């Protein structure tokens, strides 16, 4: 389709990758260790998936608490215009689907 | 600290990680090992006890080269100081990937022992239980010598000992005066070190590994020529 | 029943009886272990019920060639006559539904017997403490109303600290085994009797032990006062297990 | 116990402990009622928050719009009833997006008490300790009355309450209740008198009705002086009944 | 007895969650804080943590604007304090920009006990152990919000947390009047304040801000050392 | 009595500065039967013990073949066993499909190291209970590896592991200086009396609780079974006593 | 994970029923492991950290042992506690520098800095699976508009700014006698602010210093890039007091 | 000197003080409450025999399905807990299919054993399975025989009897097997070895026979054909 | 002491949480099946009748689509969510292959989504237990129950809930093939056995009747009370 739908779907795992290489090449092999299990540990406390969460310690770990995107603004997820049923969204999280 | 203990993510009243600890008692499980620092080298010293007659001679050794300018001695739990040797070779080759020239020393034990400080932080893993020393010379640097714990502290030294008997050795170490001797004249005062350090009615036969790094070899790390090591073990039993 | 060692039962008349509570780290068998090693008392019969676990073995206090071969059961009754002290100890655990009957036995013989007054030692869970007890002595006591006046004198004079009642007010010791209805059944037929117990948490206890002895040393005086005093049992070695196989370090 | 630390856990006569805990905690809540008559439905709930210095700058507590033909009333936890009746409003604007019609009263219940349900059937999470009251008109059935429970229960009623003391209650409701032969007026009366037993003025009261007029639903909530003039009424009354 | 005060996700047999208990008894230990609503304004005032003469007087503030017409302050911790501001202040960008017109305070009030109702419902977190009071000017009408640990907020007309709250709670109903002035509302707050001190009240050691139809500002030392002379 | 609270998971530290678990997990090698490997300058030999039970309900498969010029030998859980020898297999076919050349024996053993150490550091899993004993044919020679629960391998001249296998060790420390100069039916010869050494002095080895696997410097790896180890069986003498 | 253990100190994530967080006040406690103290103060254009030097085996090479760290160009650090930790945090404040500096097309701030590190600190305060580190935190720098400045992060995440503090085992002591100097006199010279310092350490600890045994770090407005002094600086400054 | 409690047998990754993974063994167990089954090679062709129980005249004696017939010539049988055998059928049928839509051969019996078995060993699901499996068919091999246990691996066998009562089944079996038999003198064994364990009649609604053989495709033995025998 | 964790086994191998659950099941109300030569008839018991509530949201048997309906004992929040699922299931089967859906297919459906939920320990099972009849395409009647560990069987007569052994032998007692030839003696052969533990015929019954090629049939008070008298009448004829 256009372009720009690739780019904009995977920004953030490319940015993450760019960082990671960085900061293994001029610190070591530690520092993109301790971010990745930094990140896993706070990415695990949220609400069920068919509820709206807020990733207040993940903004806070990866400094988005002071940036506004396009993607904050822009259809909107809380007000979702869709939905699926409780239990199938919870067992598609956990892979069984 | 019974009750604040099972975990490295866990203090005592009195600001204390008991399974760090713990982990540092795991180095005195097993054989001693030492690493002096000359005025043109580094010579390292390890009495490997032997278990049976049926492994190789040259099995299980405990000196390695991460590269080719740098040595390491290791005590305590094997595996993971194998796994340790190839955090060292992997940060060395990549560090001569990305500036064309060989890795300081000083890099090499920041780099590594932050590696091993990062498993201290968590209750998902566990902290290494060993501990090794790094050795090295340049004609630009001259002779380094670092040592690194199972907390991640590492320091440079000029003389060290690590394992079951290392305060019987520092002892040993603190009246030579090495700061102007030479590799050669050390090789016998280490080998005379390990002899009288070892302990006979426990352990029943041990085997003597030497090596250098200095100008003699054109700072490269080698293991100590037959001749030089028979001459040495026999003016250490004869010192006995 | 108390079945003795000999022919005839010792003739036991204003006696000192002291015993343990199975409860958390075994810190009251272990109190016992140093006390009856320390003042090297004489076995002189058993307590065979059906209520602990059954198990046997050599003697824990061997000093000599002569004395290390003497079968042991899991409860023995030691005595001192000449200070008027006997002891209970028991080495193993409690089948369900056996704790009141035992209890009770053992209530029954302390009456029948004519002991003058019964001293428990006992622990509780260190994980169930406030922020008033986080920052005080982790020792407390407790006892009768029958108790003498002169032990509540000397007990005021000590300056102790009295368990915490909990909310008709009951008494309760979380990991304290049969602590709790020693004391109810005490208090129920008329008997005289201290509860010392001490907040620990389950590893290594041999310090827990030691202060335990200590406090209780305050009040007893068993021996010399505090201004390598307490004789290790034989039978303290070897706790952590076998040696470390080789080829691995 | 041993049995009652988790959702996840039956005990071995087949029961979930903490969801009978979390039930529990409505009985410490204020009053909710609620009356079904022929021309219109009724809800009158107790008022917590009264003190001096608080301020009413909303247009009311503990009773919500949920969409131009229903209404909800809460008792339990505030934090958790917010997240419920925002979802609730989120359901009805999607079916009313997908399908081009209002939603039906049943629906919604189902709905919110399958999210209910499924805070229950997971592990790591914690029920939600509120009871709901709904009230609503729609085509098919009519003027209707459901009531709901932290386990994910639902049922319709002609008469329910849920709160403090709501035992008592429904008993008065069984004893005064006349099926089939009752009116708007009636059933206020009878939310005040019963009421008034179970706790009277006209600041510790609310009460919102809902009626059909010219194929419009009108949701409304009484006044002070209407709801004085109702309190004036019983009392004159029940003082003319024990003069006699 | 204790089984069901360590966790959070726990109902007692009784049904009630005691964590949160616990954190209301964190926020009822730390510095008071005092909140009146006048005829055409909103006054705030607290007390300072940092009293002592090598503490710098303009590094960090408990009193803070969040949009020019809304302001905030505290008690209990202050690290979470910090991370409320931030995300709070995010929020009214994003209405902002959204609409097209200044969030309402009602809105925003809404909008952060949701973000602090979560933390109380899972497992492996803490809730917030601190209260906020929010002040705001709108459509020529002032609001009082108070916001607990749980995530329920209510709206007020005069109100004390932190230490000794219920001793300022019976002074305010006994002083407080409806048609009060903004100045006198700020000699009141400050009477409030004077009464659990246990000390001499300066300029140096209390914080006071303001809120009027010119918008949300913090006054000036020098400000409040004149309001202390006039009593 | 102290250790209850300190053995349960890999990755708690004893206040002895010992990991119970990983001891706990080399106790399951010796489950096992009996297997002996040995050398000489040309040939590496790998012989097997197999179960009492009837053949008729199991066909157990000791000796595994990995390459054309390695072979294994397994003592203690099974699943690990079958786990191991794909990962092996998985690395020389890779090795080989990229370069055409062989999988060094010292590189493909310093692998199978480096995977094992991993789960006995991370919370989650559990060690593997499984030994082997390699043998394999390169540029270097023959050679016999053995393998540990604990992530740490040897270099051998003549090992044995499993259940009884002191006999064995015994027997091949005191025969060791002859093993260079053998040909192959000596070094299998000498291979056969070292297992029988683990039996009771009543019973004797026959062709349907053996297996034998031999690989050379011109001889891939084969497995020799049933009917095929004849030949060697038959030139076996009797106990000495 | 693992599961969290039971009772009211001793896990981070629980409230006790006094509403308090055991866990960080025992994490408070591994400052004064390490057994030294430091003390930084400000002067009218300069700002100085100084620490103690202890090396107490004679086979250690000292010029590898010291606590005096440079994050950026312009700004300077000492750190109390536990070593590991204490070398963690510096790579970490680091990384936040170059990462500000690539975001924001200028260098951070000493303020800006010490927040990042607050509030990077406070997420470990409120998870089940990090925890915090043992070691405190103490930057200087020279601000365009405002000038000297002193600022101190502590495990719980909390950050201010000062006019002069200490941190270790003596920390209180330091506390009053650097109050009682600051209510007696302002505007130092840079000179007046070296003595001031080491007279502090050399009166809470009562001993009589050596060059070796103290390391000073200094920024100033003339130069503001951030210096370690030398041997024959700190003799001659000893000697200055001495005299 | 005193007696304390230890447990080892809580967790599925804890190792015994003597190395043993005690809740593999209680899974293993656990077969011994399923029906007995037996399975006989033969150069002939296969024979699987496995009982069904009833529990009331008013269960239908059709839907008690215990020999499930895989494609590619392969059979099947199950002892213990029934419903967890749903996957490891589904994962052999979708790799048996897939193996046809990319090759267009069959695939052999130790291949679909060693795909089904790769599944089974996953929970280092959480808990191993409760069900033991028997499969037979042959292929240009001959006749094949595997076995698996809920410890996760196969091993194959020619003669195999699982179930509550099976020790004396293989004690009965192993002096009855012959290595050279027919396939029908099999079949009667594999009665006369069902007859003698059962406690009930063996009337044609209480068992279950598939025999495969190179000759045709799968073929279950009817109701007509049952009651022949 | 093994019945803590869900996929934990006992020493002689059972799994306790299924069990429990099973007794959950053990629990509700009773409920008949029965299937005749063109007819299949439920019923169910109702517990109790508060007079202030409205009997349609009460109901316990349900139609899954157009030759299908099932009846449940057990939780009831459980029950809605395996009701709501299997309707979905067939909505999407129906408009995604215009065959009808067979009984035998939904009913392995809902079984193996039972199933699915006891397999780890971060979820718990469905306290529930179904019976499910309907018309193939061919018009052969089917019966099926399923049970809260995924197993399932298919019947002729069967019962579930309390009291249901009882039944279960009266059933096996009482079903001939002459009592199943014609729809009355089928539907008074389902009410002679739900009567065996109803305390009050009529009054706190509920039936459902299915014929071939018709829709789902909820039999009213009158029709059911008319069927009590004739069972009245002839059990006085046959008194004597």
């Amino acid at each position: 389709s256009h372009p720009l739908e690739l780019s904009e779907k995977n920004f953030q795992l490319n940015q993450d990758k760019m960082n990671f290489s960085t900061l293994r090449n001029i610190q070591g092999l530690f520092a993109p260790l301790k971010l990745q299990m930094e990140f896993k540990a706070v990415q695990q406390v949220q609400r069920l998936p068919f509820l709206s969460s807020s990733n207040l310690s993940l903004d806070v770990l990866r400094g988005n608490d002071e940036t506004i995107g396009f993607e904050d603004i822009l259809n909107d997820p809380s007000q979702s215009e869709v939905m699926g049923e409780p239990h199938l969204m919870v067992e598609y999280k956990l892979g069984l689907l | 600290g019974t009750g604040y203990d099972l975990s490295a993510s866990t203090f005592s009243p009195d600001g204390r990680v008991f399974q760090v600890e713990y982990a540092m008692k795991a180095v005195e499980n097993s054989s001693t090992a030492i690493g002096i620092r000359c005025k043109d080298g580094v010579v390292f010293g390890v009495e490997k006890l032997v278990l049976s007659k049926l492994y190789e001679e040259g099995s299980n050794k405990r000196l390695f080269n991460v590269d080719r300018h740098v040595g390491m001695a290791v005590a305590g739990l094997l595996a993971d100081a194998r796994s340790l040797a190839d955090i060292a070779r992997e940060e060395a080759s990549n560090f001569r990937s990305n500036f064309g020239y060989n890795i300081p020393l000083k890099h090499l034990a920041d780099r590594v022992a932050m590696y091993v400080h990062a498993y201290t932080l968590y209750s998902a893993v566990r902290p290494f239980g060993c501990s090794f020393m790094l050795g090295s010379y340049s004609v630009n640097d001259g002779a380094q010598l670092y040592m690194i714990d199972p907390s991640g502290v590492s320091y440079g030294y000029w003389g060290c000992a690590i394992g079951k008997a290392r305060q019987a050795a520092k002892t040993e170490i603190e009246k030579l005066q090495m700061k102007e001797m030479t590799c050669r004249d050390i090789v016998k005062e280490v080998a005379k070190i390990i002899y009288i350090v070892h302990d006979e009615v426990k352990d029943k036969a041990f085997e003597l590994e030497l090596s250098w790094v200095g100008e003699l070899t054109n700072g490269r790390h080698e293991i100590v020529p037959k001749d030089i090591r028979e001459e040495a073990e026999k003016y250490a039993k004869e010192s006995l | 029943m108390f079945v003795p060692c000999g022919e005839s039962a010792p003739d036991l008349a204003g006696f000192t009886l002291l015993m343990p509570a199975v409860s958390v780290g075994n810190v009251g068998q272990l109190a016992m272990d140093l006390i009856i090693s320390t003042l090297n008392m004489s076995k002189i019969g058993y307590f065979y019920t059906d209520c602990l676990v059954p198990m046997v073995g050599n003697n824990p206090y061997a000093t000599t060639e002569g004395n290390s071969t003497e079968l042991s059961i899991n409860a023995e009754v030691y005595s001192l006559p000449s200070r008027k002290l006997v002891a209970l100890q028991l080495r193993s655990i409690f089948i369900k539904y056996k704790s009141k009957p035992f209890c009770e036995k053992l209530l029954s013989w302390v009456k029948s017997s004519g002991c003058a007054r019964v001293i428990v030692l006992s622990s509780s869970h260190s994980y169930q403490r406030n922020d008033l007890q986080l920052r005080s002595t982790p020792f407390r006591y407790l006892l009768t109303p029958s108790m003498q006046k002169s032990v509540q004198n000397k007990i005021k004079s000590l300056n102790w600290e009295e368990m915490e009642k909990s909310r008709e007010f009951c008494i309760r010791i979380p990991g304290g085994g049969i602590t709790k209805t020693l004391y109810d059944e005490s208090c129920s037929k008329e008997i005289q009797m201290a509860v010392l117990l001490k907040f620990v948490s389950e590893g290594d206890n041999i310090p827990d032990a030691l202060g335990l002895v200590e406090y209780l040393n305050e009040w007893l005086q068993i021996l010399k006062p505090l201004s390598s005093r307490w004789k290790i049992p034989s039978s303290w070695r070897l706790l952590f297990g076998s040696g470390l196989p080789p080829a691995l370090f | 116990r041993r049995y009652d630390s988790r959702t996840t856990i039956f005990s071995p006569e087949g029961r979930l402990y903490q969801v009978e805990y979390a039930m529990e905690a409505i009985g410490h809540a204020g009053t909710c009622l609620g009356i079904l008559a022929n021309d219109g439905v009724l809800l009158a709930a107790e008022r917590r928050n009264i003190h001096k210095l608080l301020d009413e700058v909303f247009f009311s507590e503990k009773i919500y719009k949920l969409n131009e033909d229903m209404a909800c009333s809460v008792a339990g936890i505030t934090s958790d009833a917010n997240v419920l009746t925002n979802e609730l409003r989120l359901i009805a604007q999607r079916y009313l997006l997908q399908y081009q019609e209002p939603i039906p009263c049943e629906q919604l219940v189902t709905a919110l008490c399958d999210i209910k349900q499924a805070y229950t059937q997971f592990g790591g999470k914690r029920p939600f300790g509120v009871s709901l009251l709904y009230i609503g008109w729609d085509k098919h059935y009519g003027f209707q009355l459901y009531q709901s429970d932290p386990s994910g229960n639902y049922g319709g009623w002609k008469a329910t309450c849920i709160g403090n003391n709501s035992a008592a209650a429904v008993s008065m409701l069984k004893q005064d209740y006349k099926e089939g032969e009752m009116t708007l007026k009636s059933a206020l009366a009878l939310a005040i008198k019963v009421l008034n037993k179970t706790m009277l003025s006209a600041e510790k009261v609310e009460i919102a009705t809902l009626t059909r007029e010219n194929g419009k639903t009108v949701i409304r909530v009484l006044k002070q002086k209407e709801v004085e003039q109702l309190i004036k009424k019983h009392e004159e009354e029940e003082a003319k009944a024990e003069r006699e | 007895e204790r089984g069901y005060s360590f966790s959070l996700t726990t109902f007692s047999p009784s049904g009630k969650l005691v964590q949160i208990e616990y954190a209301l008894a964190a926020v009822a230990g730390g510095a008071p804080s005092v909140g009146i609503k006048a005829a055409n304004g909103v006054v705030l005032a607290t007390e300072k943590k940092q009293k002592s003469i090598l503490y710098d007087e303009r590094s960090v503030h408990k009193v803070e604007p969040i949009t020019k017409h809304i302001g905030l302050v505290y008690s209990g911790m202050g690290p979470d304090y910090r991370v409320l501001v931030h995300r709070a202040r995010k929020l009214a960008q994003q209405y902002y920009l959204v609409y097209q017109e200044p969030i309402p305070t009602a809105q925003l009030v809404q909008r952060v006990a949701s973000v602090m109702q979560e933390y109380t419902q899972s497992g492996g977190v803490r809730p917030f152990g601190v209260s906020l009071l929010i002040c705001g000017w709108n459509e020529g009408r002032p609001y009082l919000f108070q916001s607990d640990p749980s995530g329920a907020y209510f709206a007020w007309k005069a109100t004390a947390m932190g230490k000794n709250y219920v001793n300022g709670k019976t002074f305010l109903e006994k002083r407080y009047n409806e048609d009060l002035e903004l100045e006198d509302a700020i000699h009141t707050a400050i009477l409030t304040l004077k009464e659990s001190f246990e000390g001499q009240m300066t300029e140096d050691n209390i914080e006071v801000g303001i809120c009027n139809e010119a918008g949300f500002r913090r006054l000036t030392p020098t400000e409040v050392k004149d309001y202390l002379a006039a009593i | 009595m102290f250790r209850n609270q300190y053995d349960n998971d890999v990755t708690v530290w004893s206040p002895q500065g010992r990991i119970h678990q990983i001891e706990y997990a080399m106790e399951a090698v010796k489950q096992g039967s009996a297997t002996v490997g040995l050398k000489s300058k040309t040939h590496a030999v790998l012989v097997a013990l197999k179960r009492a039970q009837s053949e008729l309900a199991a066909h157990q498969k000791k000796i595994l073949h990995v390459d054309n010029h390695i072979g294994i030998s397994i003592a203690g859980l099974t699943a690990d066993a079958r786990l191991l020898c794909n990962f092996m297999r998985q690395e020389c076919l890779d090795s080989r499909f990229v370069f055409d050349r062989p999988l060094p024996v010292s590189r493909l053993v310093s692998l199978i190291g480096s995977k094992t150490q991993i789960p006995t550091q991370r919370y989650g899993r559990r060690p593997y209970g499984v030994g082997l004993l390699i043998a394999g044919y390169d540029d270097m020679g023959p050679h016999i590896f053995q393998t540990c629960p604990s992530a740490n391998y040897f270099d051998c001249r003549a090992m044995s592991i499993g259940a009884r296998s002191q006999s064995a060790r015994t027997y091949l420390e005191r025969h060791m200086s002859e093993f260079m100069e053998c040909n192959l039916n000596e070094l299998v010869k000498h291979g056969l009396r070292a297992l029988r050494e683990t039996l009771p002095a009543e019973q004797d080895l026959t062709t349907k609780n053996v297996s034998i696997g031999i690989v050379g410097k011109d001889l891939e790896f084969t497995i020799y079974d049933d009917d095929d180890v004849s030949p060697f069986l038959e030139g076996l003498e009797e106990r000495p006593q | 994970s693992r599961g969290s253990s039971a009772g009211f100190d001793r896990h981070i994530t629980i409230f006790s029923p006094e509403g308090r967080l055991y866990q960080v006040e025992y994490a408070f406690k591994a400052i004064n492991q390490g057994g030294l103290t430091s003390v930084a103060v400000r002067g009218k254009d300069c700002a100085v950290i100084v620490t103690q030097k202890k090396v107490p085996d004679k086979l250690l090479d000292s010029s590898t042992v010291t606590h005096l760290f440079k994050i950026t160009e312009n700004i300077g650090c000492v750190m109390t506690g536990m070593t590991a930790d204490s070398r963690s945090q510096v790579q970490r404040a680091r990384y936040e520098a170059a990462n500000w500096k690539y975001k924001y097309g200028y260098e951070i701030p000493v303020d800006m800095l010490c927040k990042r590190i607050a509030d990077i600190s406070q997420v470990y305060t409120q998870n089940a699976e990090m925890r915090p580190l043992g070691c405190c935190m103490i930057l200087i720098g020279i601000d365009e508009e405002q000038g000297p400045q002193v600022y101190k992060c502590d495990p719980a995440g909390y950050y201010c700014g000062f006019k002069a503090t200490a941190a270790g085992v003596k920390q209180t002591e330091s506390t009053s006698f650097l109050e009682k100097k600051v209510k007696k006199k302002f505007d130092w010279t840079f000179e007046q602010t070296v003595e001031t310092a080491i007279t502090c350490l050399s009166t809470v600890l009562s001993i009589d210093f050596k060059p070796s045994e103290i390391e000073v770090g200094v920024v100033t407005v003339e130069n503001p890039k951030f210096r370690i002094l030398t041997e024959a600086e700190i003799d001659a400054h000893l000697v200055a007091l001495a005299e | 000197m005193f007696l304390t409690r230890s447990e080892y047998d809580r967790g599925v990754n804890t190792f015994s003080p003597e190395g043993r993974l005690f809740q593999v063994e209680y899974a293993i167990e656990a077969i011994k409450l399923g029906s007995t089954a037996i399975g006989i090679q033969t150069s002939e062709g296969v024979c699987l025999a496995v009982e069904k129980r009833i529990t009331s005249p008013l269960m239908e004696p059709s839907s008690i399905e215990k020999i499930v017939e895989i494609d590619a010539h392969i059979g099947c049988a199950m002892s213990g807990l029934i419903a967890d055998a749903k996957t490891l059928i589904d994962k052999a049928r979708v790799e048996t299919q897939n193996h046809w839509f990319t090759y267009n051969e069959t695939m052999t019996v130790e291949s679909v054993t060693q795909a089904v078995s790769n599944l089974a060993l996953q929970f280092g699901m959480s808990r191993p399975f409760g069900v033991a499996l028997l499969f037979g068919g042959v292929d240009e091999k001959g006749p094949q025989l595997f076995h698996m246990d809920p410890s996760g691996t196969f091993v194959q066998c020619d003669a195999r009897a699982i179930g509550s009562a099976s020790e004396g089944a293989q004690s009965s079996l192993q002096e009855v097997y012959h290595k050279s038999m027919t396939l029908k003198e099999a079949i009667k064994s594999s009665l006369i070895i069902l007859k003698q364990v059962m406690e009930e009649k063996l009337n044609a609604t209480n068992i279950e026979l598939a025999t495969v053989q190179p000759g045709q495709n799968f073929h279950m033995f009817t109701k007509e054909e049952l009651e022949e025998v | 002491s093994y019945d803590r964790a869900i996929t934990v086994f006992s020493p002689d191998g059972h799994l306790f949480q299924v069990e429990y659950a099973q007794e959950a099941v053990k629990k509700g109300s009773t409920a008949v099946g029965v299937r005749g030569r063109d007819i299949v008839v439920l019923g169910v018991e109702k517990k109790s009748v508060a007079k202030l509530q409205d009997e349609r949201t009460v109901r316990k048997i349900c139609a899954l689509d157009d030759n299908v309906c099932m009846a449940f004992a057990g939780l009831t929040a459980d029950a809605r969510i395996v009701i709501n699922r299997a309707r979905v299931e067939c909505q999407s089967h129906r408009l995604t292959v215009e065959d009808p859906v067979t009984v035998e297919y939904i009913t392995r459906y809902i079984a193996s989504l039972k199933q699915r939920y006891t397999q780890s320990n971060g979820r718990r099972p469905f306290g529930i237990s179904a019976l499910i009849v309907g018309f193939d395409f061919d018009g052969t009647p089917r019966l099926y129950q399923t049970d809260p560990s995924g197993t399932y069987h298919a019947w002729k007569a069967n019962a579930i809930g309390r009291g249901a052994k009882s039944v279960r032998e009266f059933l096996e007692k009482n079903y001939t093939d002459e009592a199943i030839e014609t729809d009355d003696l089928t539907i008074k052969l389902v009410i002679k056995a739900l009567l065996e533990v109803v305390q009050s015929g009529g009054k706190n019954i509920e039936l459902a009747v299915m014929r071939r090629d018709q829709s789902l049939k909820i039999l009213n008070p009158e029709e059911i009370e008319k069927y009590v008298a004739e069972i009245e009448k002839e059990k006085e004829e046959n008194e004597k």
